[PDB]
């Protein structure tokens, strides 16, 4: 009934906001600093450990400001929020890279236009 | 896909939690009982961002406890069919392959598997490689599934990676 | 009455019914109209077996009867059944019960892919393959049964599946004289 590739979501997934990992990190590294403080309250489960790594792994920009001047360019192409995600996180070197993961981004916008999107993310990416 | 959602919780505190510090006893025990469960409709649950409201507290006839209604923000991650996600593999073996992306852990079947790969019982630690070598896939490697489907059982979800598809596997 | 819906209804009755509904066509063919009592003399069937024959026909709608009532010489009422054959409602049967086999082929494909491999043989239950991977216990290292916890085998469901391949082209083969008679009574 929900297919990602064809943009198809439930009803609890229309007005949902979805976060880069990157972004995803700055959240969970909050709720590392406040589990810091009010000492002898409950320890933070292993859950929490196992996505904070993950996020941490993959993360593409190790700048706060980077992330909300990547997010605010974004903002201003007319893009899906569940694709803006995936444009952020999977990010595609190549325009006919992203166009063969995700189906739905054909014909959204010129292939020409499509590869300069994706090369304005690596300038912001930071390599390590 | 990670997603930032507002979930319905409801909280029944027993009768000697009340009085001073009521509400803070509800948002902690919010934590324990949300944090560590998976549920089907939304996957896993990682931690609660902030808690957005509580709800008045209904005193349950007879039974003494209150049931408080919680509306808390969360972040979720739910294995979508037909969708490509980095996953990192546990354990190798013939009959499959074991892969965990972060609570979600993922089983990936010999059939799924690309035909040219061959199991590697000989090398000490077991991994899939090909005639030529040209990639090799083992224990602890960041590769790339399609979440075939979607299966959920003892609130624990785990799905089906297949690497047929192009653009797949360790790059 | 163009001899090609006579001939196609004769090849129809006598490759999936009885000698039995093979004789009374004969009956139609030779007469547009023949009664049902009449019949039955011509016949010597019995008075329920001729029905039952009948009623068979009639429920595929190969014949269609009609009902007339007039007085006897002695006065008594009579109530005879005339039956005929209607080409016309004849032929879209044909095609009806010829398209559902079709698409009963068409779906015997699909029906492949989706067969159920893995299965337990102490409680002799056969488990999908996506439903493999649930009962998967990780201390075994393999496949399971909870109710039996006994290993669960794939190699007995190969080998049915390769019967109803061979039965896909022999269907197409057997049919084409049905198919050609169809073309031929479009006119
Ligand atoms: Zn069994």
């Amino acid at each position: 009934e929900e297919d990602a590739s064809q943009l198809i979501f439930p009803k609890e997934f229309e007005t949902a906001e979805t976060l880069l990992n990157s972004e995803v990190h700055m959240l969970l590294e909050h709720r590392k600093q406040q589990n810091e403080s009010a000492e002898d309250e409950q320890e933070l489960s292993e859950v929490f450990m196992k996505t904070l790594n993950y996020t941490a792994r993959f993360s593409r920009f190790k700048n706060r400001e980077t992330i909300a001047s990547v997010r605010s360019l974004l903002l201003q192409k007319k893009l899906h929020k569940f694709e803006l995600a995936c444009l952020a996180n999977l990010c595609p070197e190549t325009a006919e890279e992203s166009k063969a993961l995700i189906p739905s981004l054909e014909g959204r916008f010129e292939d020409e236009e499509l590869q300069q999107i994706l090369d304005d993310i690596q300038t912001k990416r930071s390599f390590q | 896909m990670f997603y930032h959602i507002s979930l319905e919780h409801e909280i029944l505190l027993h009768p000697r939690y009340f009085g001073p510090n009521l509400l803070n006893t509800v948002k902690q025990k919010l934590f324990t009982e949300v944090e560590g469960t998976c549920t089907g409709k939304y996957g896993f649950v990682i931690a609660v961002t902030t808690i957005d409201n509580i709800g008045a507290g209904v005193i349950q006839p007879g039974r003494g406890f209150v049931l408080y209604p919680v509306k808390y923000k969360a972040i979720v991650f739910r294995p979508f069919k037909g969708e490509v996600v980095d996953a990192v593999v546990t354990q190798v073996n013939k009959v499959g392959l074991f892969t965990e992306i972060g609570p979600m852990s993922c089983f990936i079947s010999r059939h799924s598997i690309p035909s040219e790969m061959e199991f590697d019982p000989n090398s000490n630690p077991p991994c899939y490689k090909t005639m030529d070598e040209d990639i090799v896939i083992q224990q602890d490697d960041e590769i790339r599934l399609k979440i075939v489907g979607t299966r959920v059982d003892k609130n624990d979800i785990f799905a089906i990676g297949s690497l047929m598809d192009d653009y797949l596997g360790l790059v | 009455v163009p001899a090609a819906l006579k001939r196609l209804a004769k090849y129809v009755i006598r490759g999936f019914y009885g000698i039995e509904h093979a004789l009374a066509l004969d009956i139609l063919i030779r007469n547009s109209c023949v009664k049902e009592e009449d019949m039955l003399e011509l016949l010597k069937f019995d008075r329920k077996q001729l029905r039952s024959v009948l009623n068979n026909l009639k429920g595929d709608k190969f014949i269609k009867c009609r009902m007339r009532v007039e007085t006897a010489a002695d006065g008594k009422t009579t109530r005879h059944n005339y039956y005929f054959i209607n080409y016309r409602t004849l032929v879209n049967v044909v095609k009806y019960k010829l398209d559902h086999m079709r698409r009963r082929i068409e779906t015997d494909e699909r029906d492949s892919t989706n067969r159920a491999s893995f299965k337990c043989p102490v409680c002799s239950s056969t488990f999908t393959d996506l439903e493999a991977n649930q009962l998967f216990d990780p201390m075994t290292g393999t496949f399971r049964c909870t109710f039996c916890h006994t290993e669960v085998e794939e190699d007995e469901s190969a080998m049915p599946k390769k019967d109803a391949r061979t039965l896909l082209a022999r269907f197409n083969e057997q049919i084409e004289p049905i198919y050609a008679l169809l073309r031929e009574t479009e006119d």
